[PDB]
């Protein structure tokens, strides 16, 4: 496989 | 002499990068005048990403839900809208570092520099090509979405790419600055696969000219060919068909070296059929296809930017 949206987790 | 995969100086773009946070998600935005552009997937949680309805998700978002940070300063969001796959966040301060700029949708085979960023800060710069299957072979981690690709001509930055996602085989997909994906890809976590990774024939030829200019001449053979006969051989190797338009674009490099394009095609044909015999061309053991003809002329003639 699936596309992976490369956002990040909020810290 | 020498020949390197050379990126544009990134200073003009570095001053446009900000951080955009929404809910539990953070990525990068591009701050030009009083608008911040960023991927709309900033509004998604991880579970949203399997099947997001972006219009529905956006209903629960107001201006104050988008936290935009330029360095240690928060910008004030006074409006927002979704255009295709990007959000445009209107802020109340024009970016004082905004360069002269344009938005362009590049053709496959064209190249650009990527400024890879995390949390609104740059990690590095490298050169990429829009592949014929509309992916790019970048270097991106979680948090890199919203990094942009660009060209510079004289004093004007042409933005052409904003990063969104990673595909199998470790390649990448994203949009132009109007939010339209290159290729068939969509910003959701579904099974998506790149098509055939086709080689950009006109770029390989440009790079062979760069090799000649630098004195790397062993691959020049005693042959010529025709466009139709070359394409017959190269189709088997998943090379882009070479057109007369490509031949004409190679004119400057052909005139500099005195090597007709179809002569260089004959040399390329023998490299494709018989391999490189462990030899190198410009320090490379395979045929490089991410230099455009303009890229070669720029690097071999010392084109600068203002």
């Amino acid at each position: 496989t699936s596309a992976v949206l490369q956002s990040g987790f909020r810290k | 002499s020498g020949f390197r995969k050379m990126a544009f100086p990134s200073g003009k773009v570095e001053g446009c990068m900000v951080q955009v946070t929404c809910g539990t998600t953070t990525l990068n935005g591009l701050w030009l005048d009083d608008v911040v552009y960023c991927p709309r997937a900033v509004i998604c949680t991880s579970e949203d990403m399997l099947n997001p309805n972006y219009e529905d998700l956006l209903i629960r978002k107001s201006n104050h839900n988008f936290l935009v940070q330029a360095g240690n300063v928060q910008l004030r969001v006074i409006g927002h809208s979704m255009q295709n796959c990007v959000l445009k966040l209107k802020v109340d301060t024009a970016n004082p570092k905004t360069p002269k700029y344009k938005f362009v949708r590049i053709q496959p085979g064209q190249t650009f520099s990527v400024l890879a960023c995390y949390n609104g800060s740059p990690s590095g710069v490298y050169q990429c090509a829009m592949r014929p299957n509309f992916t790019i072979k970048g270097s991106f981690l979680n948090g890199s979405a919203g990094s942009v690709g660009f060209n510079i001509d004289y004093d004007c930055v042409s933005f052409c790419y904003m990063h969104h996602m990673e595909l199998p085989t470790g390649v990448h997909a994203g949009t132009d600055l109007e939010g339209n994906f290159y290729g068939p890809f969509v910003d959701r976590q579904t099974a998506q696969a790149a098509g055939t990774d086709t080689t950009i024939t006109v770029n390989v030829l440009a790079w062979l000219y760069a090799a000649v200019i630098n004195g790397d001449r062993w691959f020049l053979n005693r042959f010529t060919t025709t466009l139709n006969d070359f394409n017959l051989v190269a189709m088997k190797y998943n090379y882009e068909p070479l057109t007369q338009d490509h031949v004409d674009i190679l004119g400057p490099l052909s005139a500099q070296t005195g090597i007709a394009v179809l002569d260089m095609c004959a040399s390329l044909k023998e490299l494709l059929q018989n391999g490189m015999n462990g030899r190198t061309i410009l320090g490379s053991a395979l045929l490089e296809d991410e230099f455009t003809p303009f890229d070669v002329v720029r690097q071999c003639s010392g084109v600068t930017f203002q």
